[PDB]
């Protein structure tokens, strides 16, 4: 059969899940498809942040009045942003914070655009901008103007010349346009980051990628290493390759997730190959003498669970400390001792015990050594002289013609003697690796993985210490046939160890591997028996599974098809984690800044709110398994820079103010009759129209206004004295302000008589139940601008009422959303600087070069 | 290491390759003991496995499927190629497999 | 084929000195291939002594411990190719152009 990355990944994940549910069931599901999650994370890595557009979106527009000398100018940004979000209510903090984060995300995403090939026109030998590139719309005022004013506006429109400039020794064209304040701020910050990235860190990222490719014996494409220096391309760096590895190893309870991600992303695919059949002929020759233990090997087809055991024991062999092995208890099946002793000797050869690291428990070592004692004592073709020791412990006797003993053969984790780690070197630190946390090198056999090997010739004429020592032991015991069998076995053994050493020292090097700290601390953790860090993982196998593992071997057929795209995935993962952390910090700071006007909320509320507006791929990768623990996680200042983080921080800084977010607590109630349109004297109405609004030019006098809050209003509603107090205030001809909690507002325009609900709207909802009555603060207050069309004058009842009408709600906004200007000032707002690249320039990123 | 050869020479020499423990996926048309003996993983001829092969061997033969396989193998940018020059293909092919 | 291509291309072309016809990427790839060929370690046994840094070709081989780190490509002098310490451009009686 064949073994690959995702298959062994889902297998190991299934074993992890069954072990954890068996552990959990003592105290009184299906495996997720890793392919789907991995495809999602790859697609999310391939997604872009910015957007290329020929012309910027419109920002201002104009409405013509009945008078020919005046126009009204309105910024469309506030109008289109006030409709984004949801209703704000006082007793649902999660909805409030969800609306806040949605609005700030919209503000961040709206202002991220790059100009490319703007339309131009030739005039007087210069370049001039075509009316649609700059964000001013004046279609309505052109037919209604006079000749000389049209001459002025045409001259002003045609006076927008184009200047040349440089960006990192690249030519660009700069002009003057009009745009809103926060959108221009976001665009300017993005342009500044684009200018800044061209200097230092992009070359360093390219060099680090080249070094990492050099280590892993894979050559990258010419594009990703050459198009940096091209003159005609501008390279924007959304994700920086030299990612800090502390951020990925800081999320709590993620050792299993990191291990399974490493297995899924870095494991190549290979085949299992049987040994040389001449060794089987040697076994057939041995079959004449039935005293041998492997003459009853029963070389039949293994069952499915035996193949699973072989796969998991090879998985344990791959990872030096991640996976530990134990024995499965089988009280039902009855077994012969021959399989027990051959399993014991096989386990002694193939595994390691201690010294620098380990992959076994003390128990399996104990049964292994007692089984080897049973092999060297119980079964024999003829008696051999032997002298026993004074102390009754296994392997304490001298057997053979010479004075050879077996006391040193006893298992010990302090020195790791007896096994393949006997007086050898395993860990070695040579040269600073591309990843600054995994500078370790391991060698199971003791041979370096730098040199290449050839299976047809390698493995002849060299031995290591443990194998030679045990071969001398066994030849001293008189067991010649087993000695010859193992001499035949040796080249296959060293070829398999060379391959496993190469695959562990060459391919599984990633951010998901453990750093040197816990790798070194794992052995004292098992020795002392007290756990402080994440606990290791233990598995179970059968006795004959050891013989099957010894007989089989793993040889890679080809590498994983996505080994080159892993760093981009890990970088975008770290960037998303950093975005989450900075969002949490900004929410906490925003809550702390204004406690009087904002409601206090639990951490879980806005944590769920920020999780709700996050991409699903990082959710799936993260959740592969409290409240205060992730608070301690947030407190760590480890961070990963990115373009998205800079844009998020700039958007949060812009949204620090509430006035530009269209959220305010300045609403007033005052009684005043609605002005009526002069229906009579039709000529005057034709030459002079109607215009009314809610907004004040300034807040009213301070001494002539009273203050109400939520508590006193609720108390008056409970006692049934709310409307009486409001009437008493109103008849005094004073003002009243509903201060306190923040309120959402909307803006609308009406060319006819508005519906009575808007005109008669109240800033509170009053209902009765049958503790007298309940009041709720306003769902939404509408700011309307009434501009009656004079064309409707021939058809009344759309502009006239039946009674004098009193309007109540007024809203004060400091920023000038709607203004009135004459023809001179309708083109005087052009004061923003826009920089652009030609369409003969190419914009490219690292992700696009790798064909993702 | 995979190799492409005409179907007739693979069908006729099946037993020697089976003794070499090399897998065969054929489409019909009607010195001490070492770890391994040969470095070849698969010898076959089909449309599907041309994307994994690393070399091919040409010889005069007759079969209605060698043309497309040979053309698609020659399409590859990075591939080795061998040709037969007179005599029997037996010893030449066996030697090439042995020293591949 | 990559190994033999590297070891032959380390001799076929030229680099450094007065001019070059290869990019730095080819120099690095050829150095990597040369290191891979020198560490193929197929038939006989020879001792190798590695160097301090992880730069390719920084090791010594053979009984006499030959220094093979000078074969690493460098465009200032071209010590690893045909332009290594050999006069390569000259002048003579004036040309018609």
């Amino acid at each position: 059969s064949s073994d690959s990355g995702p298959l062994l990944s889902v297998f190991a994940l299934q074993e992890i899940m069954q072990k954890v549910r068996q552990v959990q069931a003592d105290y009184m599901f299906t495996v997720p498809d890793v392919q789907k999650i991995l495809d999602d994370i790859k697609a999310l890595a391939a997604e872009q942040v910015y957007k290329i557009v020929k012309v910027p979106s419109i920002s201002f527009r104009h409405i013509v009045m009945q008078s020919r000398d005046r126009v009204l100018r309105v910024d469309t940004y506030y109008e289109e942003m006030s409709q984004v979000g949801d209703v704000i209510t006082e007793d649902e903090p999660e909805k409030f914070y969800s609306t806040i984060i949605k609005k700030v995300r919209f503000i961040r995403g709206k202002g991220s655009f790059i100009l490319h090939d703007i339309p131009t026109r030739d005039h007087r030998g210069m370049e001039v901008a075509e009316p649609e590139v700059l964000g001013v719309e004046f279609k309505n005022v052109l037919p209604v103007l006079t000749a000389e004013h049209r001459a002025m506006i045409q001259n002003a429109l045609d006076g927008s010349i184009i200047e040349n400039g440089n960006v990192a020794t690249r030519d660009v064209d700069v002009f003057i346009g009009a745009c809103s304040e926060p959108v221009y701020r976001i665009y300017n910050r993005l342009q500044g980051y684009i200018e800044a990235v061209q200097l230092q860190e992009l070359r360093n990222s390219i060099g680090w990628l080249e070094r990492l490719g050099h280590r892993k014996r894979i050559t990258y494409s010419q594009e990703v290493l050459t198009d940096f220096r091209r003159q005609d391309t501008i390279w924007v760096l959304a994700l920086q390759l030299p990612v800090n590895p502390q951020v990925v190893w800081d999320v709590p309870r993620s050792s299993i997730a990191n291990l399974i991600m490493n297995i899924a992303t870095c494991l190549p695919t290979g085949e299992y190959i049987a040994p040389n059949p001449r060794i089987s002929s040697i076994t057939l020759t041995q079959r004449i003498t039935t005293t041998g233990p492997f003459a009853i090997l029963t070389g039949s087809t293994p069952t499915a669970q035996q193949l699973n055991d072989v796969r998991k024991i090879y998985l344990a062999l791959m990872f030096p400390g991640q996976i530990i092995l134990d024995l499965k208890i089988d009280p039902g099946e009855r077994m012969d001792p021959a399989v027990r002793m051959v399993a014991g000797v096989v386990g002694h050869l193939l595994f390691t015990a201690g010294g620098r690291f380990t992959n076994l428990t003390q128990n399996m070592a104990r049964q292994l050594d007692i089984a080897l004692n049973d092999y060297l004592l119980y079964m024999y073709n003829t008696r051999v002289q032997v002298n026993y020791g004074p102390t009754g412990e296994p392997l304490d006797f001298q057997i053979g013609r010479n004075q050879y003993d077996c006391n040193v053969f006893r298992a010990d984790f302090a020195t790791g003697t007896g096994y393949n780690g006997w007086a050898t070197i395993d860990v070695e630190y040579r040269e600073p690796a591309p990843y600054v946390h995994a500078q370790r090198y391991i060698r199971y056999c003791g041979i370096d993985s730098r040199e290449l090997i050839n299976p047809t010739t390698y493995g002849i004429g060299m031995t290591y210490h443990c194998y030679n020592e045990m071969l001398r032991m066994l030849v001293a015991a008189g067991k010649d046939s087993e000695a010859a069998y193992f001499r035949s076995m040796l080249p296959f053994h060293m070829v398999r160890f060379a391959r496993i050493n190469q695959i562990i020292n060459e391919d599984l090097h990633s951010v998901f591997s453990l750093p040197d700290d816990m790798f070194n601390a794992l052995l004292p953790d098992l020795i002392a028996g007290a756990h402080q860090n994440a606990d290791p993982v233990v598995l179970d196998v059968s006795w004959i599974s050891l013989w099957f593992a010894f007989n089989r071997s793993f040889e890679p057929t080809h590498r994983n098809e996505m080994l080159e795209v892993a760093p981009l995935i890990e970088s975008v993962y770290a960037s998303e984690l950093s975005v989450m952390k900075v969002d949490m910090r900004h929410l906490s700071l925003m809550q702390r800044r204004f406690p009087d006007v904002l409601i206090q909320a639990r951490p879980s509320h806005f944590w769920k709110a920020v999780l709700n507006d996050s991409p699903e791929a990082v959710k799936a990768v993260m959740n592969l398994s409290n409240i205060r623990d992730m608070m301690r996680w947030v407190m760590l200042p480890s961070l990963q820079p990115s373009l998205k983080l800079a844009l998020e921080e700039e958007a949060w800084a812009a949204a620090n103010d509430f006035e530009d977010l269209m959220l305010t607590d300045q609403v007033y109630m005052h009684r005043d009759m609605l002005p009526e349109p002069r229906l009579d004297d039709i000529e005057r109405f034709r030459q002079e129209g109607f215009y009314y609004t809610n907004m004040l030019e300034a807040p009213p006098e301070i001494d002539r206004v009273v203050q109400y809050t939520y508590e006193i209003a609720r108390l008056q509603a409970n006692m049934g004295q709310f409307r009486a107090a409001l009437r008493r205030i109103m008849d005094d001809d004073d003002w009243v302000r509903f201060g306190g909690v923040l309120r959402t507002v909307r803006v609308k325009f009406y060319d006819a008589r508005p519906p009575d609900d808007v005109l008669q709207g109240l800033p509170f909802s009053y209902d009765t139940n049958e503790a007298y009555a309940t009041i709720k603060y306003a769902t939404e207050t509408t700011i309307f601008y009434l501009i009656y069309n004079v064309e409707f004058s021939n058809t009344p009842d759309s502009l006239v009422l039946i009674n004098p009408t009193y309007t109540m709600t007024k809203v004060f906004i400091n920023k000038r959303i709607v203004e009135r200007v004459r023809v001179g000032q309708i083109l005087a707002v052009l004061n923003r600087r826009f920089v652009a690249y030609k369409g003969k320039m190419r914009i490219m990123d690292i992700t696009q070069s790798l064909k993702m | 290491a995979m190799l492409l050869a005409p179907g007739d020479v693979i069908k006729r020499s099946s037993e020697e390759l089976k003794q070499r423990q090399i897998q065969i996926n054929l489409i019909d048309w009607t010195a001490p003991i070492g770890a391994r003996e040969s470095a070849v993983m698969l010898v076959s001829n089909s449309i599907k496995d041309v994307v994994r092969a690393t070399a091919y061997f040409t010889a005069p033969t007759g079969d209605p499927h060698w043309k497309e396989v040979a053309r698609e193998a020659s399409k590859k940018k990075n591939i080795l190629a061998y040709t037969s020059t007179g005599g029997d293909v037996k010893t030449e092919f066996l030697h090439l497999i042995d020293h591949l």
